[PDB]
């Protein structure tokens, strides 16, 4: 084995999973091969790497890789493809056959057939909140990362619970600093100080009743991920709920 | 604007501060709408009766 | 027009008659989505079907 190489598989929860095995040709066997060819007056060896795809499961399919592979031939150096894989629903692992080929051209133009064509199995290796209280789960209808200028702009949310009690829920934005090292203590000030001042609500207090459009405009720019002031409650059993998710680019 | 029957409508009125070195809030506090009456001790802290002259 | 919550708003829509020697309103009467089926007797007298007729 000349060609040292690893399995990495990113497992993201917009249903994507993506795969990129990096190769790179370390020294164990470099440290004799490149002095042999150093005797032989050589000392840029060119292996053409072009021959490489995946495989999925029994039936053995060339995956569509997101990039690109033309013929690969240089000295010492190392690569790593992205390919787009489709996340299961659960944990149905599917084992996977890597396959390669380099046509080691060596010194004096020296074919040798090889290739690294074996299998392995292709595990990872590793919207919406709950509520606490109802069967009441919050979710945004429209696109959590959106574009807008400093104007007016749409939001909307979902409520869906069970229809025992399937009502009395208010919203507030609460517009305040939260009151609150020294560098951190300017820093979590300066992060509250621009979530109670970035956006305003233009219709808190906005009883509930499935659907409401919730109105906002915002004042300065910035990323808003997890805009978290605004706070729903059940006016029975006051419980601070919040939803924490979506999140507004203003430029 | 307009307001149906319980739409609430936010009005964002802009306005600009106060400066103060023009005005001075420390001055006659809660002034009476009729001079005289009993005169009796405020029962108040002094420092309380800044902070009730700027809040009103 | 415009309503707001519960301010009901009669729309007062003009129309013309219809002329009784123009239309023939005593045709085939509530004609059948799909036609065939059972066949059975209409139970009714052939007044009560003239009248039946006319407000379809």
């Amino acid at each position: 084995l000349l060609n040292m190489r690893l399995r990495n598989i990113s497992l993201k929860s917009e249903h994507c999973i993506l795969s990129s095995l990096d190769f790179q040709t370390s020294k164990a066997s470099e440290q004799l091969t490149k002095k042999f060819i150093y005797p032989q007056e050589h000392n840029s060896f060119l292996k053409l790497n072009f021959q490489e795809i995946s495989y999925k499961l029994i039936d053995g399919t060339s995956q569509i890789e997101l990039d690109p592979i033309c013929p690969l031939k240089v000295p010492l150096t190392a690569f790593s493809y992205d390919s787009i894989s489709a996340t299961f629903k659960l944990v149905l692992l599917p084992k996977s056959t890597q396959p390669h080929r380099v046509k080691i051209t060596l010194a004096y133009e020296l074919e040798l057939h090889p290739n690294l064509k074996l299998p392995v199995r292709t595990s990872w290796e590793t919207s919406l909140v709950n509520s606490k209280l109802s069967n009441v789960k919050f979710k945004f209808i429209n696109s959590n990362i959106k574009v807008i200028k400093g104007e007016k702009f749409t939001m909307r949310l979902q409520i869906i619970n069970s229809s025992s009690s399937p009502l009395d829920l208010v919203v507030y934005y609460n517009n305040t600093i939260n009151p609150i090292t020294l560098e951190n203590q300017y820093q979590l000030h300066n992060k509250y100080r621009k979530i109670a001042e970035g956006i305003i609500l233009l219709s808190n207090d906005y009883k509930i009743p499935y659907f409401a459009d919730l109105r906002f405009i915002g004042i300065m720019s910035g990323y808003y991920g997890t805009l978290s002031g605004l706070k729903v409650l059940d006016l029975n059993t006051n419980e601070l709920i919040e939803v924490g998710n979506g999140a507004s680019v203003l430029i | 604007y307009h307001v149906e029957a319980s739409h609430t409508s936010r009005i964002i009125v802009p306005i600009k501060k106060i400066d103060y070195k023009k005005y001075n809030f420390e001055n006659t506090p809660i002034p009476r709408i009729f001079p005289g009456r009993q005169f009796i001790q405020s029962g108040l802290n002094e420092e309380q009766t800044i902070e009730m002259r700027q809040k009103f």
